[PDB]
DNA sequence: CGTACTTAGGTTAGGCTAACCTAAGTCAC
DNA sequence: GTGACTTAGGTTAGCCTAACCTAAGTACG
């Protein structure tokens, strides 16, 4: 269903962040339409793995690995949506759900590919910046 | 992180602008969260609330409330939680 | 190596060996996809109560009515994300495969009608490899392909020059060795001469435009190709 | 933690759990042998299979008859294990039942016969538990046990002097706790006075003939004691 | 029905070698009634873990870790042995086979004990020598 | 390593004994081998071969042939992997 | 030409983590 | 008093090693 449980808890707790919401367990629950004990078992287990803390005020904290890893899947999600919209030609309203799976699979070797296919873009088609093109090296 | 932190310093959301007596803007941003529905996306193409293109942002009072906006092919009403992740550029 | 969809990869790694002419066994997922026995049968006990496959009293894997429709699906997203990988994105020859492995997971039919006109209603794969299922999503005379014979075959029948056309999904699997493929130039659309061996176990020893390799049994086999 | 027996040990944890008056579910399993769910569930399944016991609708295990016997036969091999590592062995006090744990498993009804034999026909073991199965074995009026007390519903009660009479299996999995009882005098033919608390998850206090010590709500409900 | 594979397969290696009989997987097949494949696998996973090594006649020798372990269980054998025959009085007939059961459960502290009670004895009831009573401190 | 290699020198294996011409020895140890059989055991009890006890060997000639033994209570025949596992100090 | 062993492809028992669920609690402005 | 989260006990999917099997080979005095 979300093909990568980590990474979509990682790109859900960014989404909020840009949409200057506070990144609660509550939003995730919404947002991927999982149980409330489902979430907060997932994030135990993020921060066990050092990519998030849950702090004092209950909002969850990126980690720099946790951080790095979401810009990843974000850099992914956003030129996937370039390529789906700019030379395959998928609907508008359609992109997005594909973009959401191709996310996951996408090495840095096609991103950097896509990156000059795409002309070196700077936003999605919906606007968006793309973030970590830094880490690509573009 | 011109995502999260934008460096247009110009940048408002839909809602905020509503809230604060409306005016004519430019979209500039379609959050993660708007593109998860894509009947409203359609709806949102159709009546021409896309990247890049000016609409009118009708004052409105409470939160909670539905905000309404004009584009160049017609109107249409956006939850709040909608026009919240929805960005402008006011003229 | 993380599998993303671990059943539609147990139903094309069937496929794959169907294609490659060897019987169908768990012992062939356990060596392909690196799984242990006891996995790969529980897997499988898994995949025959869904009913996308029987296992045989010789024991060979048998794909359902749905499994063979669901192993095309899978096949078809992998063979045309690899044409998109090297027609329009540019991506190297020999990285293609392990992308697309992914791909194949996750490209909807939608995506796969688009990708069929942006790339001209493509029918083989980089590799040669015929593209299936293209009349599930809405699209040609099917070359015969009974001329076609395995290198492992001909240079044990005493060798002869013969023109590559297929490389099997078993050979992309190994990058270095694709690399060195293209290098000599044993590629799809190029003439060869394979050296002639005498019994099975042995290396095949093949000379290209630019040089010659040597290829093992289970690659020589995955290779196929038409006699001059 | 080597189990030697996962079926037998399932068996006596079940059987355990039915001594201390705790609903036995396979989470008191997967906490007691340090189990994941998943396997427990599975192990069960196995278990349910093969007839030894059964999961009802409120989830608690139900042996079934030849479950029972298996049960018994098994602590009955535990509890004379016991009584030959103190009476005759003479093996430290806290490290019997670790030592008889494993040996239960072993132990054939032929040597079960000569122990009884040897040990005078016993009833109880070293931790005051009844014996059972000994009909089985071929062998004594069974004491009444119904004016035995659990501590933590002794203190819960307001508290008061008792004799201790047993420490059930659960307790004796700590050496460090069973040397803590040992030495301030917690142990079975013992007379020791329990503090009154209030409402449960309270730590009990309880005063031995030579000092005192805190017992855990799990630990007390484990001892129980004939108030005076 | 061996309770440990590991200890049964080193101890019928020193059993043979106290019968002055070639210590060949064939012979651990013909003992523990097992297939040839099984003895072979058990075996390649007991030198892997470095219990023993197949020589180049083929022959199984136990390494300082296999014939440490192997003492450990003989010990343990013969003195359950001399408890189940001198003590416990089961018949003389039915001790080795429960012996061979008991020889895997059996902790070094009651060996020890087992020492002291049985009069610090050298040999079982059968006449065969008790070996590693150093490595008990004896 | 008492148990492999005898530190009394003088231990031979029964079969050893009968095929050098047989004679009377004192049972000393009986190998883990021949105790698997519980109803040889016995019948090695009975007849009294036991650690401790004289016995005569009788002399043969070949091997896989079986061994004639001579206990206090009667005489046994032995199989030579029994035999074989069978030590005694001959008197 | 048996004796010892390998090759090839299974099996059951008994472990694991990741990732989903519900029902019925607690904690807080 | 509703929103956020915990407590408690499950589930399926997907992995593992250890330890047994047969059937049909190969290698060697
Ligand atoms: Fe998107
Ligand atoms: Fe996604
Ligand atoms: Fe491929
Ligand atoms: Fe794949
Ligand atoms: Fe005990
Ligand atoms: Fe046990
Ligand atoms: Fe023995
Ligand atoms: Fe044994």
């Amino acid at each position: 269903d979300l093909i990568d449980t980590t990474e979509m808890y990682l790109r859900t707790i960014y989404d909020l962040e840009e949409e200057g919401v506070v990144p609660l367990r509550a939003r995730i629950a919404e947002r991927l339409e999982q149980s409330g004990p489902t979430v907060s078992q997932t994030v135990a287990r993020m921060e066990r793995d050092g990519l998030l803390t849950v702090a004092e005020d209950r909002h969850l904290e990126l980690t720099k690995a946790g951080r790095a890893r979401a810009i990843s899947v974000m850099r992914k999600h956003r030129l996937a949506e370039r390529l789906l919209v700019d030379v395959i030609g998928l609907e508008w309203e359609q992109v997005h759900l594909e973009a959401c799976r191709w996310e996951h699979v996408m090495s840095e070797a096609v991103e950097r590919k896509l990156v000059k296919l795409l002309g070196n873009p700077t936003t999605s088609p919906y606007g968006n910046p793309i973030p970590g093109l830094d880490e690509l090296g573009v | 992180g011109d995502s999260v932190e934008p460096v247009d310093t110009d940048l408002r959301r839909v809602d905020e602008v509503a809230r604060s007596g409306g005016g004519r803007a430019l979209v500039c941003r379609i959050a993660e969260h708007v593109q998860l529905d894509p009947d409203l996306m359609s709806e949102l193409k159709k009546v021409g609330v896309v990247p890049g293109n000016e609409i009118d942002i009708v004052a409105v009072a409470g939160v909670n409330k539905p905000i309404q906006v004009q584009g160049s092919e017609g109107g249409t009403q956006l939850q709040p939680g909608i026009a919240h992740a929805v960005m402008v550029r006011v003229k | 190596n993380d599998l993303i969809d671990t059943t539609e990869m147990y139903l094309r790694t069937i496929y794959d060996l169907e294609e490659e002419g060897v019987v169908p066994l768990r012992a062939r997922i356990a060596e392909r996809l690196e799984q242990s026995g006891p996995t790969v049968s529980q897997t499988v006990a898994r995949m025959e109560r869904d009913g996308l496959l029987t296992v045989a009293e010789d024991r060979h894997l048998e794909l359902t009515k749905a499994g063979r429709a669901r192993a095309i699906s899978v096949m078809r997203k992998h063979r045309l994300a690899e044409r998109l990988l090297v027609d329009v994105i540019g991506l190297e020859w020999e990285q293609v495969h392990l992308e697309a492995c992914r791909w194949e997971h996750v490209m909807s039919e939608a995506v796969e009608r688009k990708l069929v006109k942006l790339l001209g209603n493509p029918t083989t794969s980089p590799y040669g490899n015929p593209i299936p299922g293209l009349d599930e999503l809405g699209v040609s005379v099917e070359p015969v392909d009974t001329d076609l014979r395995r290198v492992d075959e001909v240079a044990r029948s005493g060798g002869g020059r013969a023109l590559v056309c297929r490389i099997a999904e078993h050979v992309q699997l190994d990058p270095d060795l694709m690399s060195e493929l293209k290098k000599v130039g044993v590629v799809p659309g190029n003439e060869i001469d394979i050296v002639a061996v005498a019994g099975v176990n042995k290396p095949i020893q093949v000379q290209g435009s630019e040089g010659g390799t040597q290829l093992q049994p289970g690659i020589a086999h995955a290779v196929m190709v038409r006699v001059k």
